[PDB]
C-alpha cells in the first residue's frame, strides 16, 4: 500500500514498509518512500527491485539535472522520465509510482502505471493495498486540506491497507514535500519523511517464548579460525 | 512397448519377450515373464504396460479356461486369437488394452498371431511387437527358410534376439523364449 | 472509455469520460483523456493509457520535428498529428491498442480525426471513439446535427458522452470538454451534477 | 524448477558487533545429492561475507562477478568495499541481469568498517535488498529459516550465542528442506576474526 | 476452474503425555484478501479430540460437517464417543473418500486417547495419516515446522524420545510459533484459537494476533 | 526409499520415513511399512495416502479372506489382491509403490506392486526416489548367505544411502525381518546416525 | 465462476439496532449499465435478507432455492421461518455442493437476518461456499474500497455505521466501474426489515 | 441482434431487427427473433439462433405443461415463460448462449422480462438485447418514456432498432414488431424502406 | 543424458562414459568416446547430445591448447575446470550446452569436477552425469575408501559401471573408462 495526496502547501506520500516474498513476509521494514529530489518523493509498489531501480535512475537523472541545469527537477518532469521509461519495458518494470513533489506548478501527485501510462490526481494510492488505501484517499481528501489532515489521511490510507491487505502491512512511513514558508510560494521545497508516522500497536509481536525452548544440538565437524585480515 | 517376438515354424513357434522389467529408469527384475500361458497350447507374448498387460493376460486366460471347462472342448488358435482380438477391438472402443501381443499357439499347427492394442489380427510367421520389431522382421525376412528345424528356428529366433540386443538402444537384459508344440508351451534357453 | 470530437462551425468540441478503468476498478476517476498536443491540438485517448499517452508524446515530438525545418507552425498541423498518430499505431500495432481523436484548431480551420486502433486515420466532422461511445452511437446518430456550433456541439457532446457514461463502466465520471476555436482551447469539467442526466435515465 | 534446481540454504544473522553466515553444504541436482562440500558463503573482504543461495551455476557465476568487480573497485580505491557499497554493487550486478535474472538471493553479512555493527542485506534474484537487523535468510529453505529465526534471534548475541542460533535456527530449516542440508558451515566474522564451524546437519 | 480457494491461515498441533495444543490463526483470507478475521479453525469434535483444518474454508467446513455428522453416528451407534484413534482413523477415510476430489484442507486430529495420553495427528488432503507429536499446516506450516524441530529435536534426531513439553510450555511453543508465522505469513493472524485438549476436555483460548 | 529382499535368512524390509511435499520435508517418522498379515507387510512408496489407505484395505481384504476361509491367503494372492484393486483404479491417478513381502506355505515372497498394475515376483527390489541407491547398494553388498544383523544391516545401509543421495528419502531406517515365524520389526535406526561424519567424501 | 449480469458491491454492517445492509440497485451486463432498480437484496424472512455481489442469475437461482427451503420448512413448522443462521448454512451447503458439482453459483452470498433469540447475524457464503460470520461483511469492491470505514464502527450507532457504509460506497461508487446508481440502505432489525430510501452517495468531485 | 420489449400502458412492443448473422454472412436476413410462444406471449431471441429456438421451443412446452393441471390458462404465463426461460438458461448455461426477452399479455396485464443469457430474469418496462441494442442505449435511455402508449412505444421501438441497424453489422433488414394488447397480438414489418432513418444519419 | 561416471582415487581419475552412441532407438555404435581428452592431463567425460558433446569438446580442447601454445604453461586442473564452467554458464545464459561433463584431471594432484550442464562446478571424490548418478553414487558411497590403490579404484568403477548396466534400464552396451594420472590418460579396460 502506498499512497500520495495533495494538502495545501504540499503533498504527503505514504507506504506501508511490507516487502512480500510471494506470500512471506520478506522485510517488514522496507523502504518504499524514495528521494527522488528534495522537492519529488516516489513511492512504489510492485517488484521491489524494479521500484528501487526506476526511483534511483530517476533520481539520478534528476541529480544531473539539477546539478547541470541548476533547475529544480519538476514533479511532471520527473513522472514523464518515469512513464517513459516504465513505456519503454511495457510493463515488465513492474514499478507502480506515485510521484508526489512540489515545483512552480505547487504540489503535483502523479500516479505511473508500470506500462508507462501516467496521471496528476489530487490523491493516488497504489499497490495491492491501493482500493483500501483509496476508500480512506476518496472520503477524505479534500481542496487545501491542511498538511496534518493529510498526514493523518494518509496514513490511514496506508493503513486501511496495511489492515485489510495481507500484501501491506508493518509501518506507515510518510514524506511530507512542503515549501519551507508556507505563505511564500518560491519559498524551498523541503521534506519531511516521517518514519515510522505508525506503527499500530496490534500488529506488534505479542507474544515471544524468551526461553526458547530448543532441543536441537549443534555438533561442529571442524572450526577454523582467521584473523580478519 | 516392451520386445516380443515371435517365430512360427512348420510345427512350432518361438515366442521370445523381453524377460527384464523395469520401473521408469531401473530395471526391477531381470526374469519376468511376458509371454503368459493362456492355456497349454497358447503362449500370448506382450507388450505394453506391465499392469495392463498383466491385466489382459488374467482376463485372456481366465476366459480360456472358463472356456475349456464350461465347453469341455478347448479353443483353436485362430479362435483364440479372434477372441483376443475381440477382446482389444471392444477395449480400443472403450478403453483401449495398450498391448501388443504375440500369440503362439500350437492347436494341432502351429500359429502365431500378430495383434496390436487396437485389434489388428494378423496370422503371421514371424513377427514382433515393439520396437524389436524394426530390428528383427529384416532377420527374418534374410534367415527364415520355409520348413525351419527347430534347431534352425532356434538359431533364428537368437539371431534375432541378439539383433535386438546389439542394435535397440533400448536393449533388453534378456529375453524368456518359449517354445510352443505339440508337447505344449515349455522354457527353452537360446544358448 | 467515451471520447467524441465535434468539428463544428466556429470549433472542434473533444468530449471524453474521465474514468480510467484496471478491471473494475477505476485508478483514475478524474482522468483528462484529451491530451493537449499543442494550444490548440488535443488528442482525445482511447485504450491503453500507456499506449494513447505514448501516442500523444509522441505526436507532440512529431509535431515538434515537422516545425525544426519550417515557420509556418499552424499549417496541416492536425492532419500531421492525425498521419502521425496513424504511422504510430500501425508501426507500433503489435504493442500499441490505442485509439485517438485528435482534434482542434489550425490554419485549416476546425478539424478532428479519428485514427482507429487499426491505424486508420480518417477525418470526421463527428467523431467517437471508446467501449462508451458505443452505447452512444444512435444517440449521436439522432442528434448530431452537422450545423451545430461549438455551443450546440458541446451541449450534444456533454449529454452524448454522460449517456455512455450512464450505460459504460468503463465510462464515468466528469465530462472532459476541450473546446478549440481560432483563439485557442478551453477546457471544461461536467462533473455529475452538473451533467445533463444520471443514471435515473435508465428505465426511467 | 530451477531456483529450487540446487537446494540452498543461506543464513545470515546479526549478533552484538559479530555477524554469521551459515549455509547447507549440499550441492544437490533436484532429489540427487552430488556434493556435500559446495561453497555457497564466499568472503568478499576481511569483513564481508556473501552466502548465495539458489543455483549453483548462479552462485558462482554471481561470486566470480562480484569478485571481479570488488577486486576492480579494491584496486581502483586502494581500500576495501564497504558492506552497504558491496551490497549496492550485487544490487547492481542482479538487476543488471533483472530481464535474465540470476536465479541466486544473496545474504550479505559483514561487519560496518569503523563501528563493527553487523550487517545483514539480503535481497531477491534482482537486488531488491532487504536490510534485516536480526536475520538475512536465502535458498529454498527460506520460510522454515524465516519462522525458526523470527522465534529464536534475540539482540546482542555474543559470538558464541550467534554462532549457537545461526547452527540451529539453520538445521532447523535445512532438516526441513529436502533438497538443502547435508551439513553446515557458519562464518561468525566478529570485530577481530573469522570462527568458521562446520557444523552437523543431517545428511538425508 | 479449481474448486478451492487455498485460503491459508497456519495450525500448529503439539501433542504431550496427557495434553493436544493445537493453535490455529483464525484469519478466513485468500488473494491478499481477508474475509474473515475471526474464523474457527480449529472444532472440537467429541469429548476425546479436535480436529484443526487449515486451506480452503469451504472443505474445511464440509469435511467438518462431515466428521461431526460420522462421530454422531458413532456416538450413537456405540453409546460411548468416537475416541481419538477412531476420529483419526475417520478422519484419514474421509478425506481418502475424496481422494480425487480432495478437501484440500490440511487436518489435525489431537485428542486425548483411552490411556489419557495426548494423540496428535497430521493429515496431506488426501487422508495420509501421521501419528506425530508435533505438525503444522497452512501457509505458515514451512515457516513453523522448524520452529517445532528446535523445540523438539525429533526432525533432527528423530529415533530419541519425544521431548515432551509442559502443557504450558507448548502452550507457549505454539503461540510463539504461530508469533513468527504472522510475522512473516501473511495469510496467518488476526488471532490464535489455541485449543488444549487434557483429560479435563477441550480449552480454548483467543490470542490477538497481527492484523496487518 | 523402500526396498525389500529376500536372503537366505528371511525377508529384510528397510524403509525410510520421510515425507517431503515438493521440496519441504512434510514428515521424517512416517511409517512406510504396513503389517498386512502376521507374516506379511506391505512397504510404502508414492502418494502417502494412496500407499497407507490401500495398504490397510488390502490387510482388511486379507483378513477378510481369512475369516472366511481356512486356506491361507499367500503372499502372491496378497499381491494380486492389492494389483487388481490398484488396476480398478487405473487412470484415477494413484501413487502406489509398494511391496509385498512375506512368508507363505512356499517360503518367503515379495512382490512389487504399482497403482501401474505392475506386480513382479522377485528376491530384491527397491521402490521410491531413492530406489536407484538403495539398489546401488544392495545389489552390490547382497549375500544369499548373510547373517540376519548382516542383512538387517544391509536393508538399513541400503536405505541410508538413499535418504544421502536421495533428497526425498530420510529420516530413520525401518527395518523388518521377516521368517517363516513371522514379521519381526527389528528397529528404527536414525539415518542420523548411520552417517560416517568421520569419512569426508560423503 | 462466470459472471456476467453481476450485482455490485455489498457493505453489510452491525449497528446497535441491527444489520445495516447497503447495496447499488444496478445490474450490470459486463460493464455496462444493464439494470436500475435491481435490489441486490432479497427479504426471505421477516427478520432474514440475502444479498448477493456477482452473477445476478445465481443469486436468482439461489433465491429461489433459499425460498423454496424456507416454505418447506414454514410447511413443517406451521409457518415459522428458518432462523438467519439456518438461512445462511443452507446457503453455504447449497453453494458448497455447486462448487463441488463445478457449477457454483458465482456470487458472494450476504445472510442478514435477526435470529429468533434477537442476535444480530450477518455471514457470507463465496462462490466456493466457503463461509463465515462477521459484524460486517463487503462483497464485491465493498470488500476492498473498504478500509477501516467499517470496522472501526462496526456495532456502533445506527449514524455511525451508516456514515462508514456511505464511505465505502463513496468509494466504491468512486472506483468501482460496475457502481451505479443510488445505495440503497437496508436495516434488518428486530422489528423487521427496512428499506430505507436509496442514496445517491457522490464521490467527491472537486478532486478535478 | 437488436431486441427492444417495450410495456407499455396499452401493450407491450417487442421491435426486434431480422438479421440472422453467421460471420459477416448473413443467412436469414428476414430472421423472425420474436417468436410467439402463445397467442400474446412473444420471445424475442438474441443469441444462438439454435439455442433461442429451443428456449422459445421449451417454454412453449412449458406453458403447455403448466395448463396441463390448470384452467387459468391466462395466469402468470408471462412471468412462468420468464421463470422457465431463466431456469433453462440457468440449467443449459454451459450449452445454451441465449438471452430472451418473453413480453406479452396474460390476465396480469402488459409484461416484458430480460432473461439475460446469465439467466437473469428481471421484469423491465423497457427491455433491450442484442448486440445492436448497445447501440441504442443512450438512445433508449433518452427517448424512453415510461408512459408511451403502444403506438408511441412503437414508433419508438423502430427508430430504436433502425439505429441499432444502421449502427450494428450484426443488426440489419427489417424492423419486426410485435404488439400485444388484451385482444392479442398484432405484428408489423418495417421494412428498410418504411423505416425512419437509414445508413445517412451516420455522421449526418 | 548419457551415463558418465568418475571416480577420483588418492592420484589417479577413473573417468567412464557410456561408450555406446545411438541414433534414436538404434546403438549406431558401441565404442563411441565420450570422454574428450581435452589435454594430456585432463579427460572430459561427458553425457548429452552426441552434437553439442562434440562441439562442446571440441571448443574446450582447442581452447586449452591456445592457452598451453599462447602461455607456456599448461592449464591446472581446477583453472580448466572453471573455464569450462565459465564456457558453460555464459552458453546457459546464450544458448545452453546441453552437456553434462565430469572433468577428470591430473595436473599433479587428481581432480575430478562436476560440471553441469548450467555451470554447476563441483570438485568431486566421485560423480555422474546421466541417470547413472541415481545408480553409482550409493555404490561409490558404499565402497570408497579414502586412499583407494587403483586397482581398489578400478575393482570401485566396475562395480559402479555394473550397477548401471544391471540396474539402469537405458543400460550402455559398455564403457570406456580411461585413468587419469600422472601418466596422462589412457583407455583402461575394466575387467
Ligand atoms: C501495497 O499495496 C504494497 N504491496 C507490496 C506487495 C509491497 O510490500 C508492494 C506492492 C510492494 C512494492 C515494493 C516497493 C519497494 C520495495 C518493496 C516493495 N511489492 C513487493 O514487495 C513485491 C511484490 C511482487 C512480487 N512480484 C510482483 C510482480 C508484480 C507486482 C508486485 C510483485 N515483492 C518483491 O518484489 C520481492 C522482494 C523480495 C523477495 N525476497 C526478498 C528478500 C530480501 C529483500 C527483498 C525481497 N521480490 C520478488 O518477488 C522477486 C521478483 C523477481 C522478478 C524477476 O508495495 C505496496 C506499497
Ligand atoms: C524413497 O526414496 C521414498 N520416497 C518418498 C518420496 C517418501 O517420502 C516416498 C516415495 C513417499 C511414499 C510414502 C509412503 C508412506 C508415507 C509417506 C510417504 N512419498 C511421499 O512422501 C509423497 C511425495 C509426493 C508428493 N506428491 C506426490 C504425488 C504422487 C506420488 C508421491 C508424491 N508425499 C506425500 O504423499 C505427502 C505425505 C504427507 C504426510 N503428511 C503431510 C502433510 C502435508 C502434506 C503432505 C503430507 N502427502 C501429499 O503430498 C498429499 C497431497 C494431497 C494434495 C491434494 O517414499 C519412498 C519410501
Amino acid at each position: 500500500t502506498i499512497a500520495a495526496a495533495i494538502f495545501d502547501g504540499g503533498v504527503v506520500l505514504g507506504a506501508d514498509t511490507r516487502a512480500t516474498a510471494g506470500p512471506i513476509v520478506a522485510v517488514k521494514d522496507e523502504m518504499k518512500l524514495h528521494y527522488i529530489s528534495d522537492n519529488i518523493w516516489v513511492c512504489g509498489a510492485g517488484i521491489a527491485a524494479d521500484n528501487d531501480n526506476i526511483n534511483a535512475v530517476i533520481s539520478a537523472k534528476l541529480r544531473l539535472f539539477q546539478m547541470n541545469t541548476g533547475l529544480q527537477p519538476r514533479v511532471d518532469q520527473c513522472t514523464n522520465i518515469l512513464a517513459s521509461r516504465l513505456f519503454q519495458y511495457m510493463g515488465y518494470i513492474q514499478a507502480a509510482l506515485i510521484v508526489g513533489g512540489i515545483d512552480f506548478q505547487g504540489p503535483q501527485v502523479y500516479q505511473v502505471a508500470p506500462h508507462g501510462s501516467f496521471s496528476k490526481q489530487p490523491f493516488i494510492a497504489q499497490g495491492s493495498g491501493s482500493l483500501a488505501a483509496i476508500s480512506v484517499l476518496e472520503n477524505r481528501w479534500h481542496n487545501k486540506m491542511n498538511e496534518h489532515d493529510c498526514m493523518e489521511m494518509v496514513a490511514d490510507a496506508i493503513y486501511a491497507g496495511i489492515t485489510n491487505d495481507l500484501g501491506s502491512g508493518s509501518h506507515v512511513n510518510l514524506c511530507v514535500i512542503k515549501r519551507e514558508n508556507p505563505e511564500d510560494k518560491q519559498s524551498k521545497v523541503i521534506y519531511t519523511f516521517y518514519k515510522d508516522y505508525r506503527v499500530p500497536h496490534e500488529n506488534d509481536r505479542n507474544f515471544r517464548l524468551e526461553p526458547q525452548i530448543n532441543n536441537i544440538d549443534v555438533e561442529v565437524i571442524k572450526t577454523t579460525e582467521r584473523p580478519l585480515t | 512397448m516392451l520386445s516380443i517376438v515371435g517365430l512360427q515354424g512348420p510345427d512350432w513357434v518361438l515366442i521370445a519377450a523381453d524377460s527384464s522389467v523395469s520401473s521408469s529408469i531401473i530395471c526391477m527384475s531381470e526374469n519376468y515373464d511376458r509371454i503368459a500361458q493362456l492355456d497349454d497350447r497358447h503362449a500370448l507374448a506382450m507388450s505394453g504396460e506391465t499392469g495392463d498387460c498383466l491385466q489382459l493376460s488374467e482376463y485372456l486366460q481366465g476366459n480360456v479356461a472358463l472356456y475349456k471347462f464350461r465347453n469341455g472342448v478347448e479353443l483353436s488358435s485362430d479362435a483364440l486369437a479372434h477372441f483376443i482380438r475381440h477382446t482389444m477391438a471392444k477395449a480400443v472402443r472403450k478403453s483401449p488394452y495398450e498391448v501388443n501381443m504375440l500369440l503362439s499357439g500350437y492347436d494341432g499347427k502351429p500359429h502365431l498371431y500378430f495383434m496390436d492394442y487396437l485389434g489388428t489380427l494378423q496370422s503371421i510367421p514371424y513377427g514382433a511387437q515393439g520396437y524389436c520389431q524394426y530390428f528383427v522382421m529384416s532377420v527374418f525376412d534374410k534367415h527364415y527358410k520355409e520348413g525351419l528345424t527347430l534347431e534352425d528356428g532356434k538359431e533364428l529366433m537368437k539371431l534375432a534376439l541378439n539383433q535386438i540386443k546389439q542394435r535397440f538402444t533400448v536393449a533388453p537384459h534378456g529375453f524368456i523364449v518359449k517354445l510352443v508344440d505339440k508337447n505344449g508351451i515349455t522354457k527353452i534357453d537360446l544358448e | 472509455t467515451t471520447l467524441l470530437a465535434i468539428q463544428c462551425t466556429d470549433g472542434v468540441v473533444m468530449a471524453s469520460d474521465s474514468r480510467t478503468s484496471s478491471g473494475s476498478f477505476i485508478p483514475n476517476r478524474a482522468t483528462n483523456k484529451i491530451t493537449e498536443i499543442q494550444p490548440k491540438i488535443f488528442a482525445a485517448r482511447c485504450g491503453n493509457a500507456a499506449d494513447t499517452q505514448f501516442l500523444a508524446r509522441a505526436v507532440k515530438n512529431y509535431l515538434n520535428a515537422l516545425n525544426i525545418t519550417r515557420e509556418n507552425t499552424d499549417d496541416s498541423t492536425i492532419l500531421v498529428a492525425s498521419n502521425v498518430i496513424r504511422s504510430l499505431i500501425v508501426r507500433y500495432r503489435q504493442y500499441l491498442s490505442a485509439g485517438v481523436i485528435v482534434g482542434g484548431w489550425d490554419s485549416a480551420g476546425p478539424q478532428v480525426y479519428s485514427i482507429e486502433v487499426s491505424g486508420m486515420a480518417i477525418k470526421k466532422k463527428i467523431a467517437s471513439n471508446g467501449s462508451g461511445s458505443t452505447y452512444i452511437q444512435a444517440y449521436i446518430d439522432q442528434n448530431y446535427r452537422e450545423d451545430m456550433t461549438m455551443e450546440e456541439a458541446t451541449k450534444f457532446a456533454i449529454a452524448a458522452v454522460t449517456g455512455a457514461i450512464i450505460r459504460d463502466g468503463s465510462s464515468g465520471g466528469v465530462v472532459n470538454i476541450v473546446q478549440i476555436n481560432a483563439d485557442g482551447a478551453k477546457r471544461m469539467t461536467v462533473r455529475p451534477a452538473q451533467q445533463p442526466f444520471n443514471y435515473d435515465i435508465v428505465k426511467g | 524448477d530451477i531456483s529450487t534446481y540446487n537446494g540452498s540454504c543461506v543464513l545470515a544473522m546479526a549478533g552484538d558487533h559479530c555477524v554469521a553466515i551459515a549455509s547447507d553444504r549440499r550441492l544437490g541436482v533436484n532429489m540427487l545429492t552430488v556434493s556435500k562440500d559446495f561453497k555457497r558463503i564466499f568472503q568478499i573482504n576481511d569483513r564481508i561475507y556473501l552466502g548465495l543461495a539458489g543455483l549453483a551455476t548462479d552462485v558462482l557465476t554471481v561470486r566470480e562477478q562480484l569478485r571481479f568487480d570488488v577486486n576492480l573497485l579494491e584496486l581502483r580505491e586502494e581500500r576495501p568495499i564497504d558492506p552497504k557499497k558491496f551490497m549496492n554493487l550485487v544490487k547492481s550486478t542482479l538487476y543488471e541481469k533483472r530481464f535474465s535474472p540470476f536465479f541466486v538471493t544473496p545474504v550479505i553479512a559483514g561487519l560496518l568498517p569503523e563501528t563493527n555493527e553487523p550487517y545483514l542485506a539480503a535481497s531477491d534474484s534482482i537486488g531488491a535488498f532487504a536490510f534485516p537487523k536480526d536475520f538475512a535468510v536465502a535458498g529454498t529453505c527460506e520460510e522454515s529459516l524465516y519462522g525458526i529465526c523470527e522465534s529464536a534471534w534475540r539482540p546482542n548475541m555474543n559470538p558464541d550465542e550467534l554462532f549457537e542460533c545461526t547452527a540451529k535456527c539453520l538445521i532447523a530449516a535445512v532438516e526441513r528442506d529436502s533438497i538443502s542440508g547435508w551439513g553446515g558451515i557458519v562464518y561468525i566474522i566478529t570485530q577481530d576474526k573469522v570462527i568458521i564451524k562446520e557444523i552437523k546437519t543431517r545428511m538425508d | 476452474w479449481s474448486p478451492y480457494e487455498m485460503h491459508g491461515g497456519t495450525a500448529i498441533g503439539i501433542c504431550g503425555d496427557d495434553y493436544v495444543v493445537i493453535g490455529a490463526d483464525t484469519r478466513l483470507s485468500v488473494d491478499y484478501s481477508i474475509d474473515s478475521r475471526h474464523k474457527a479453525r480449529i472444532f472440537k469434535m467429541n469429548s476425546n479430540c479436535m480436529i484443526s483444518a487449515t486451506g480452503f474454508d469451504g472443505d474445511i467446513d464440509a469435511f467438518i460437517t462431515r466428521m461431526r455428522s460420522i462421530l454422531l453416528n458413532y456416538e450413537n451407534q456405540h453409546f460411548h464417543e468416537m475416541s481419538v484413534e477412531s476420529v483419526a482413523r475417520c478422519v484419514s477415510n474421509t478425506l481418502y473418500s475424496k481422494r480425487f476430489f480432495p478437501y484440500y484442507i490440511n487436518i489435525l486430529v489431537g485428542g486425548i486417547n483411552s490411556e489419557g495420553k495426548g494423540k496428535l495427528y497430521g493429515y496431506d488432503p488426501v487422508g495420509t495419516i501421521e501419528d506425530l507429536h508435533y505438525d503444522s499446516n497452512g501457509s505458515g506450516s514451512s515457516l513453523a515446522a522448524p520452529l517445532l524441530d528446535s523445540a523438539f529435536g525429533t526432525i533432527h534426531h528423530n529415533t530419541r524420545p519425544f521431548p515432551a513439553v509442559s502443557l504450558q510450555d507448548a502452550k507457549n511453543i505454539v503461540r510463539d510459533a504461530i508469533c513468527s508465522v504472522t510475522e512473516r505469513d501473511i495469510y496467518t493472524g488476526d488471532a490464535l484459537q489455541l485449543c488444549v485438549f487434557t483429560k479435563d476436555g477441550f480449552a480454548q483460548e483467543e490470542f490477538p494476533l497481527p492484523r496487518h | 526409499t523402500t526396498l525389500s529382499f529376500i536372503y537366505n535368512g528371511g525377508i529384510v524390509v528397510a524403509v525410510d520415513s520421510r515425507a517431503t511435499g515438493g521440496q519441504f520435508i512434510f514428515s521424517q517418522t512416517v511409517m512406510k511399512i504396513l503389517p498386512l498379515a502376521p507374516n506379511m507387510i506391505g512397504t510404502m512408496a508414492g502418494g502417502a495416502a494412496d500407499c497407507q489407505y490401500w495398504l490397510r484395505n488390502l490387510s482388511r481384504l486379507i483378513q477378510l479372506h481369512k475369516f472366511r476361509y481356512q486356506q491361507p491367503l499367500t503372499v502372491a494372492a496378497a499381491s494380486k489382491i492389492l494389483v487388481n484393486e490398484l488396476y480398478r483404479y487405473k487412470g484415477y491417478n494413484l501413487s502406489i509403490g509398494s511391496m509385498i513381502c512375506g512368508y507363505d506355505n512356499t517360503g518367503p515372497h515379495i512382490f512389487y506392486i504399482d497403482n501401474h498394475g505392475s506386480r513382479i515376483a522377485g528376491k530384491r527390489f527397491s521402490v521410491g526416489s531413492g530406489s536407484t541407491h538403495a539398489y546401488g547398494v544392495l545389489d552390490t553388498c547382497y549375500r544369499e548367505d548373510m547373517t540376519k544383523e548382516e542383512a538387517c544391516e544391509l536393508g538399513r545401509r541400503a536405505i541410508y544411502h538413499a535418504t544421502y543421495r536421495d533428497s526425498g528419502s530420510g529420516g530413520r531406517v525401518s527395518v523388518v525381518h521377516i521368517t517363516q515365524n513371522g514379521v519381526e520389526w527389528i528397529d528404527k535406526t536414525d539415518v542420523f546416525d548411520m552417517h560416517d561424519f568421520s569419512k569426508t567424501t560423503f | 465462476m462466470q459472471v456476467i449480469t453481476a450485482s455490485g458491491a455489498i457493505v453489510a454492517a452491525k449497528y446497535d439496532g441491527g444489520i445495516l445492509l447497503a447495496s447499488d440497485l444496478s445490474i450490470t451486463y459486463g460493464s455496462m449499465f444493464r439494470h436500475n432498480n435491481v435490489s441486490h437484496f432479497v427479504e426471505v424472512a421477516p427478520n432474514i435478507i440475502i444479498g448477493a455481489s456477482g452473477e445476478f442469475a445465481d443469486f436468482q437461482t439461489l433465491i429461489e432455492v433459499i425460498k423454496s427451503v424456507i416454505l418447506q420448512q414454514q410447511c413443517k413448522h406451521n409457518g415459522e421461518y428458518l432462523t438467519a443462521s439456518e438461512v445462511h448454512n443452507y446457503i453455504k451447503r447449497y453453494m458448497y455442493q455447486c462448487r463441488s458439482n463445478m457449477k457454483p453459483l458465482s456470487c458472494k452470498v450476504i445472510v442478514a437476518g435477526i435470529n429468533p433469540d434477537g442476535s444480530k447475524f450477518l455471514a457470507c457464503t463465496d462462490p466456493y461456499g466457503a463461509s463465515w460470520e462477521s459484524d460486517h461483511i463487503g462483497t464485491g469492491f465493498g470488500k476492498y474500497l473498504q478500509g477501516l470505514q467499517i470496522a472501526d464502527v462496526v456495532n456502533g450507532s445506527f449514524d455511525d455505521v451508516k456514515k462508514g457504509i456511505t464511505e465505502v460506497f463513496r468509494a466504491v461508487n468512486a472506483r468501482n466501474t460496475t457502481a451505479n446508481g443510488k445505495i440503497e440502505f437496508i436495516t434488518v432489525t428486530p422489528q423487521g426489515i427496512n428499506h430505507l430510501a436509496p442514496e445517491q452517495i457522490d464521490p467527491n468531485w472537486e478532486v478535478v
